């Protein structure tokens, strides 16, 4: 029989997306834009574009929905406590930094800066939009991005309220109330909880704690040297960016017809032949939009399915303790 | 060469424009590019006209579409009241037409027809960027949680001295209803040279 | 009128208008037309 | 509301034209000759097909929904009931 | 038994017209003149 005489206190970093970028699409801004007749012939096709909308809307408020039921767990927002000693555990690499004008941790400010969002929806007072872009074409084609309903300021405030809830009681403060505990003696009944005796813990708090230290130390400078630790969010990103320049990029397309512009169409030929025209652009636009919606209805599937995870790793993991075996990351949890 | 058309004045700073039979509607701007003596018009990414050459004076004039964005009606249960807010979303309130028919600019867009507050209550209507409205109409930055913070020490434990069995209910859908489409009765109703015709799309 | 309308006509530019000139036989004209193939179309006058 | 929701606008689209003269079929056949009546006969036929795809595929993406919304109620109902639960939030908030 | 019938069903759709004058293609490009041709390509090529 093999028995360890000694231990490693390692920390696994794990990235999982919960949520996407938002889109509305204006099917007649898309398709008809600025045209008359082109709107007239349109609403010949029936309720294609309501049908857009209301799976753009129901996509948008799942998002929002995900995001609530991952992060926003809790009802109460716990303050770290002044005092910022737990038995020798240093949390100053997760407890977030006053000195910041963001209330987010040293780590924090290097996920949010590692990951480069292509447009957040924000307001544009059109100066940007002219003179010396791709979001800008997006825009005027119809594509707009929604910004979500928890901003960054408000999730980052309900992770520390997480962290210090999670540091000053244990599991508890999942269960019911937050009943105060020192992290000593939460560490002893993780030690039990994981089949280890606590006097363990009570003997060598010193050197675990120094584990501790240089496991964040390490997770910070790998986060620091390595760019694709969060190359899931980058990946996610970056598929959302490309929908948005593929499905601009279709309005280039002729779809058998004389050229690619409505007025061009107009203005060279007569509505009895450009009517012929201006039904295979609708048709091909409208191929385009219906296949982007599905795209972008597997996505928010997907991400559904990516952030029940997430809020079911955070239940078990933060707010209890999970012994369930490769799940909160590899080793005794 | 071109049609017996007669030029118009030029105007700068929304109207429609014909540029060599290139017809379309948006602001005109002076251009910083470097047309070559040979290029009349401009093309961007969408395949669409950016940029002009005027065939009287040879100045470059940028084509931008004019100002747009989405109207978002905020509007509590008709069965409550009538009045309702509008959301521009995408548009300041300096911006800010095609609709024939309290100010408070937001990240999201400018909201107009809501009153904002500076206490916070809890999210009954997801406007955006943090804010949400409730029933006048008001807008508030919607509430995280409750204030509370844990009174943590070196030797401080709390343990209960009794407790309240509760039972909470959880709803989940484990099926939806069946649905059988007949394309022939739904495409072709009581006709045969559609059915023919619909025959040869194959076996979708 | 391949790609224009014979009335609107009168509202667009062009950048150089070639007037081709000929004469052929009244059965003849048929190959007059893209993507037509005949003996005036493969040895006389071709259109694109 | 859903389903029924789907149901309504996939019996509303064929009101729809999609291009041609009228929506009715009885209409197209007996005001114009299947030379011209067939091309207008195959706009409706496309439209049609192209709502009962998009029906489809979104019933396909609400079915899979479904299957992982059961799954998951199955997956409570063996943990929580016929057993006892040690994930936190798993059964209900608080010690199962 | 699925991704099979699946790319089956896939290869089969090729013996479809789609309003065409007939499923293929080289037909089409010899019995009609590029005028009246390209009318049925475009519908091969959707349905496709």
């Amino acid at each position: 029989i093999a028995i360890p005489t000694n231990f490693t206190i390692s920390v696994t970093t794990e990235i999982l997306p919960v949520s996407m970028t938002k889109t509305s699409v204006d099917c007649t801004m898309y398709i008809c834009g600025d045209s008359t007749e082109c709107s007239n012939l349109l609403l010949q096709y029936g309720s294609f574009c309501t049908q857009l909308k209301r799976a753009l809307t129901g996509i948008a408020v799942e998002q929002d929905k995900n995001t609530q039921e991952v992060f926003a767990q809790v009802k109460q927002i716990y303050k770290t406590p002044p005092i910022k000693y737990f038995g020798g555990f240093n949390f100053s690499q997760i407890l977030p930094d006053p000195s910041k004008p963001s209330k987010r941790s040293p780590i924090e400010d290097l996920l949010f800066n590692k990951v480069t969002l292509a447009d957040a929806g924000f307001i544009k007072q059109y100066g940007d939009c002219l003179g010396d872009d791709l979001i800008c074409a997006q825009k005027f084609n119809g594509l707009t991005v929604l910004p979500p309903l928890l901003t960054d300021e408000m999730i980052a405030q309900y992770t520390s309220a997480l962290l210090a809830g999670t540091i000053t009681s244990g599991w508890t403060f999942g269960a019911g109330p937050a009943l105060q505990i020192p992290f000593p003696m939460q560490m002893a009944y993780r030690f039990n909880g994981i089949g280890v005796t606590q006097n363990v813990l009570y003997e060598n708090q010193k050197l675990i704690a120094n584990q501790f230290n240089s496991a964040i130390g390490k997770i910070q400078d790998s986060l620091s040297s390595t760019p694709s630790a969060l190359g899931k969010l980058q990946d996610v990103v970056n598929h959302n960016a490309q929908a948005l320049n593929t499905l601009v990029k279709q309005l280039s397309s002729k779809f058998g017809a004389i050229s690619s512009v409505l007025n061009d169409i107009l203005s060279r030929l007569d509505p009895p032949e450009a009517e012929v025209q201006i039904d295979r652009l609708i048709t091909g636009r409208l191929q385009s939009l219906q296949t982007y919606v599905t795209q972008q209805l597997i996505r928010a599937a997907e991400i559904r399915a990516s952030a029940n995870l997430a809020a079911t790793k955070m239940s078990e993991c933060v707010l209890g303790q999970s012994k369930r075996v490769d799940f909160c990351g590899k080793g005794y949890h | 060469v071109c049609g017996p058309k007669k030029s118009t004045n030029l105007v700068k700073n929304c109207v429609n424009f014909n540029f060599n039979g290139l017809t379309g509607t948006g602001v005109l701007t002076e251009s910083n590019k470097k047309f070559l003596p040979f290029q009349q018009f401009g093309r961007d990414i969408a395949d669409t006209t950016d940029a002009v050459r005027d065939p009287q004076t040879l100045e470059i004039l940028d084509i931008t579409p004019c100002s747009f964005g989405g109207v978002s009606v905020i509007t509590p249960g008709t069965n409550t009241s009538n009045q309702v807010a509008v959301l521009y979303q995408g548009v300041n309130c300096t911006e800010v037409l095609t609709p024939t028919w309290n100010v408070f600019q937001t990240r999201a867009g400018c909201l107009i027809g809501a009153e904002y507050v500076n206490n916070s209550y809890e999210c009954d209507i997801p406007i955006g960027a943090g804010i949400c409205a409730s029933y006048s109409i008001i807008a508030y930055t919607m509430s995280l949680g409750a204030e509370n913070s844990v009174a943590y020490s070196n030797n401080s434990i709390a343990i209960p001295t009794n407790f309240t069995i509760s039972v909470t209910t959880e709803i989940l859908p484990v099926s939806m209803t069946k649905t059988s489409v007949d394309c022939t009765m739904y495409i072709c109703g009581d006709s045969t040279e559609c059915s023919n015709l619909l025959l040869q799309y194959g076996s979708f | 009128c391949y790609g224009v309308s014979p009335t609107k006509l009168n509202d667009l530019c062009f950048t150089n208008v070639y007037a081709d000139s000929f004469v052929i036989r009244g059965n003849e004209v048929s190959q007059i037309a893209p993507g037509q193939t005949g003996n005036i179309a493969d040895y006389n006058y071709k259109l694109p």
